[PDB]
């Protein structure tokens, strides 16, 4: 009568773009996604759990558009997404304790 | 880049309802970037891929992870080295884990610098409850910067 586990659980995966689409990358600034991720995480890992921080990333990504005048591929878009089998809030508790 | 620390009050009011996340280091992290291709197929030089790579290394360090790195790996090397990373005994003693993969990709899979595909299902599997007893009931984060098609999105104008 021991508790047993499913074969897979407690993962969360952030993906930079949606199924069937390519991902926006800036030769000078890296990918839209990595950049949003670092700022959301560096600012909010102190008070917001990881799935919620991935929602704020989604919010940043949704609002951004490509600046590549010339190639129709200007004003172009991407959408990120995360998938989760988490079973509890994931707080990273940065700098605690000292 | 800096990460603002959380207040002890904040930690006191939330830990009972969160994954335990207090060990030091908070877990291992793997940042694996493929930037230069072989190109035994198709695949373009990922200009900008070094900023992403650098940005993640920095982030995961400031967040308390012992960060491993790999660059320009074939599909088969990714698989072998991911497996070795999943089997590290340090996982027995840490609270969490992080893996980032940055390459070109298709839906469900990522490219090695050799233009051969590594299935994401095979990746997740190396870290699951059967293969990675050390991380059982521990949160595992993955971040996947890779194409899932080649279509760029024209987008749509809002009503």
């Amino acid at each position: 009568p021991k508790m047993r586990l499913p074969t897979r659980s407690d993962m969360i995966c952030g993906y930079a773009c949606l199924k069937g689409t390519a991902a926006m990358r800036n030769t000078k600034r890296g990918s839209w996604y990595i950049e949003a991720l670092a700022q959301v995480f560096s600012e909010r890992a102190c008070d917001m759990h990881v799935a919620d921080m991935l929602v704020k990333v989604n919010a940043l990504i949704k609002d951004r558009e490509g600046y590549a005048p010339g190639t129709e591929f200007h004003r172009c878009k991407e959408m990120s997404e995360y998938c989760s089998t988490l079973c509890r809030h994931l707080y990273l508790f940065p700098g605690h304790p000292p | 880049m800096q990460v603002k620390p959380c207040t002890p009050e904040f930690y006191q009011t939330h830990f009972q309802l969160a994954y335990r996340l207090q060990s030091r280091p908070r877990g291992l992290a793997l940042v694996l970037s493929n930037v230069h291709f072989t190109g035994e197929k198709e695949l373009e030089f990922r200009s900008g891929g070094d900023v992403d790579h650098s940005t993640l290394v920095t982030l995961f360090k400031l967040l308390g992870y012992d960060v491993h790195v790999l660059c320009d790996q074939t599909a088969q090397e990714m698989q072998e080295k991911l497996q070795n990373f999943a089997q590290l005994p340090a996982h027995r003693v840490t609270d969490s884990c992080i893996v980032a993969l940055l390459s070109h990709g298709v839906e469900g899979a990522i490219y090695g610098v050799d233009g051969k595909l590594l299935q994401l299902q095979e990746v997740f599997q190396l870290f699951d409850n059967a293969n990675c007893p050390s991380l059982q009931n521990k949160p595992k984060m993955f971040f996947i910067q890779a194409c899932r098609g080649d279509e760029t999105d024209r987008g749509v104008d809002q009503q």
